[PDB]
């Protein structure tokens, strides 16, 4: 069977509810943990805890461990941490070698978001050793049209929206980015004494959630 | 000339030996402070100095699960980097010893007078914390657009949450702040907490910097717990481009504790929250290191570019100052801020002070108009120096 | 002889004592090469079995466990 | 023996006056066992042809 899956880019297509849905549709135990973050006090005293964790979240099988920010557990530099970080780091490379099988692959699932490919274990790169590993690549014009609909059923579905339509006017805008969308849309919405969210409410909310603000310095803004 | 240069060689070995004097001029004696009354305390001081059993040590216990065929017991570490366990000298009960919870124990028996308040890290933080924020909007530079887009998220879902709730939406509570120094990012968060009639409480990252390793992740937590707790307040993280801030995946220094906190913070607010009109600002002072992970909106709702106080902005809270002070009326004020680029309302303040203080140099107790001219020339100059090559950062 | 024993360890068991954890166990076997004193036994001058426990304070110790509760139990 | 003794095996000495109590055996760490045991393959150790 398939090791695992292995998702980077960049984030913000909702790298943690992907995970969270998968493992739901399985009915697999669902570990949100990270290597590091459970060290008490002391580097000694915390190096037994973060490692006692780790193991823990592999157990229980079958389960899915979902490791967010993965950067510092990878350790591709030549520099390390020193700390409780080591520990997790090396049994994360010796579960991987144990794990090519018939029988770990399916039970023991692994699921990882990082924001790079390139401060992962360096094993992890040389070969496919979690089969499919996948990049989310900038919204293409299906996933934009998309994020729209399942937000519009959270809310509501008004006339007015029109994701095909909508979808052409704004560019590279991601799922979590999108959820603000949907809720400043409410915003407008509120304002005007209304339940219905318009079409030009949700073209509205996009501009408040970026970096732009009103009043803006070109004399065609 | 001559007669005086032997007195000079002399005076120097006489202040030599004056220096070791000091000691002995301020008091011979061994005492500090001690009234009649300390002497009827002294005697019982005199079996705590006479015992061993006391002083109390502080320790923490960092988790529960230790009773191990005794009254229980449980891992408490002491802060000379060594665990031990506790007995009964008061009682001993799983509320009494706890996650968080310090404890008073003895140096040569261990065992436990009394527990002490859960953590070091919430007793300090209480000090640096301020309450409720009485200022207004003619104070941060006037109506600013930055201004009304807080109100937006401030305002509106705090003074009717039951609208956001009903329509399907969750409400936003978020913003990231960014600019420059002196804009006046917590000065406008506050202005705005004031008139909303909610509490406001500052956390500075930096002024918590209680490490063992890992230890700066529990502060965050903390500081997060407490503001959870205050329902309809904001809370402003001041000082975070470090201790939850930028990672350093690509570095040689041997740090890790600003990734661990980083780790913690990102993870709490992450998929969902449990918040109840706490508003969550970030203010980054620093835009060389920043942040990726936080900045990015979603669950943190809006960016607002910070921006500097505008034309009719900085003149009306000029003009308040202003009147209190002796000037004269009809203030070539005008003049000069059209004539000048982005000024700050901070900047502006000390215009009115560097021109009193032109005045009182050319010898009037009126500060005139061409004091005012010179208190410009001066500001707009000092804040216009910095640079970091903004460019080389576009490119890359 | 049982009594007199029994009370000695117990003024052991109070405090004050460290509390460490057992990263490995080895469990080698009793007496290495060695006479010196009393007889052969778990430990006493000359002991077998031991576990490695890592302290906090980034200390190692391999000491040899008490035999009321053996190295092998632990 | 004089042979218990040699650079980068383990020891026991006595805490107060510091002489050789015994030999204790060197540690084994548990990684460099994980190492020599697994094999992270499941392809044929004989031959791959071509290679």
């Amino acid at each position: 069977p398939p090791k695992g899956v292995l998702m980077y880019g960049p984030p913000g297509t909702g790298k943690t509810l992907l995970a969270r849905a998968c493992a739901a549709q399985t009915k697999a135990t669902f570990l949100k943990l990270a290597g590091p973050q459970l060290v008490q006090m002391f580097i000694g005293d915390g190096a037994k805890l973060v490692r006692d964790a780790f193991a823990l979240a592999k157990e229980k099988a079958p389960s899915i461990i979902f490791i967010d920010e993965l950067d510092a557990i990878g350790t591709k530099r030549f520099d390390s941490e020193k700390a409780g970080d080591r520990e997790v780091q090396r049994t994360m490379l010796e579960l991987l070698n144990q794990l090519d099988g018939f029988q770990p692959n399916t039970q023991v699932k692994v699921i990882a978001a990082t924001n790079r490919v390139d401060i992962l274990d360096p094993a992890l790169l040389r070969s496919g050793r979690l089969d499919r590993k996948i990049e989310f690549p900038m919204p293409n014009e299906e996933a934009r049209a998309r994020i729209m609909q399942i937000h519009s059923r959270k809310m509501n579905v008004s006339p007015d929206v029109n994701y095909e339509e909508l979808a052409r006017c704004t560019d590279d805008f991601n799922g979590a980015q999108c959820k603000a969308v949907c809720v400043e849309a409410g915003m407008i919405a509120l304002r005007r004494g209304a339940t219905e969210l318009t079409h030009e409410d949700y073209m509205e909310g996009i501009l408040e959630v970026q970096a732009k603000k009103k009043a803006n310095l070109q004399y065609y803004a | 000339q001559s007669t005086y240069s032997r007195q000079i060689k002399q005076v120097e070995d006489d202040i030599q030996q004056l220096l070791k004097k000091i000691n002995e001029l301020t008091g011979i004696k061994e005492s500090d402070t001690g009234l009649a009354p300390p002497a009827l305390w002294d005697l019982a001081a005199d079996k705590q100095t006479l015992q061993s059993e006391q002083p109390l040590q502080v320790a923490r216990c960092t988790k529960i699960i230790n009773a191990d065929s005794e009254d229980p017991k449980y891992i408490i570490n002491v802060k000379q980097f060594a665990k031990f366990v506790v007995d009964l000298s008061d009682q001993v009960a799983p509320t009494d010893i706890e996650e968080g919870m310090r404890v008073g124990v003895d140096r040569n028996k261990y065992q436990i007078h009394i527990p002490l308040p859960p953590k070091i890290d919430p007793t300090v933080t209480m000090m640096q914390v301020e309450e409720k924020p009485d200022v207004t909007y003619s104070d941060v530079g006037g109506c600013k657009e930055q201004i009304e887009k807080l109100r937006e998220v401030v305002e509106t879902p705090l003074l009717h949450p039951e609208r956001f709730v009903n329509l399907g939406i969750e409400p936003p509570k978020g913003v990231l702040l960014f600019g420059p120094p002196g804009t006046g990012k917590t000065l406008c968060a506050r202005a705005v907490a004031n008139r909303t009639d909610a509490c406001f409480i500052p956390v500075i990252g930096s002024e918590l910097v209680q490490k063992y390793v890992g230890e700066g992740a529990r502060m965050v937590r903390e500081l997060f717990e407490m503001a959870r707790t205050k329902k309809a307040c904001l809370i402003f993280f001041d000082e975070i481009d470090a201790i939850g801030g930028a990672r350093f995946d690509d570095g040689a220094g041997g740090d890790n504790e600003v990734q661990r906190t980083m780790l913690e913070l990102i993870n709490q607010l992450d998929g969902f929250d449990p918040r109840g009109n706490i508003k969550v600002l970030m203010a980054t002072n620093r835009p060389d290191t920043l942040d990726p992970a936080l900045m990015r909106p979603g669950r943190l709702d809006r960016k607002i570019e910070f921006s500097l106080p505008d034309l009719e902005g900085r003149t009306h809270i000029f003009k308040i100052h202003a009147r209190s002070m002796s000037v004269e009326r009809d203030i070539r004020f005008e003049l000069l801020a059209r004539l000048c680029p982005n000024s700050t309302g901070a900047e502006i303040r000390s215009v009115c002070t560097e021109a009193g203080m032109f005045a009182i140099r050319a010898r009037r107790k009126i500060a005139t108009e061409k004091d005012f001219l010179e208190a410009v020339n001066k500001v707009i100059k000092s804040y216009a120096k910095f640079s970091a090559t903004p460019r080389y950062m576009t490119y890359n | 002889k049982i009594k007199e024993n029994s009370e000695k360890i117990k003024v052991n068991k109070t405090l004050p004592y460290l509390v460490s954890n057992v990263i490995e166990l080895l469990d080698v076997d009793p007496n290495d090469q060695e006479e010196d004193g009393a007889n052969i036994d778990l430990d006493s001058q000359r002991k077998g079995k031991c576990a490695v426990i890592k302290t906090s304070t980034r200390q190692t110790y391999f000491l040899p466990v008490i035999g009321l509760v053996d190295a092998e139990k632990l | 023996d004089k042979s218990k003794l040699k650079p980068g095996t383990r020891v026991a000495l006595d805490m107060t006056t510091l002489t050789i109590m015994r030999y204790l055996p060197r540690e084994v760490d548990p990684l460099v066992y994980n190492m020599s045991h697994e094999d992270p393959g499941n392809v044929s150790y004989s031959e791959i042809g071509g290679l």
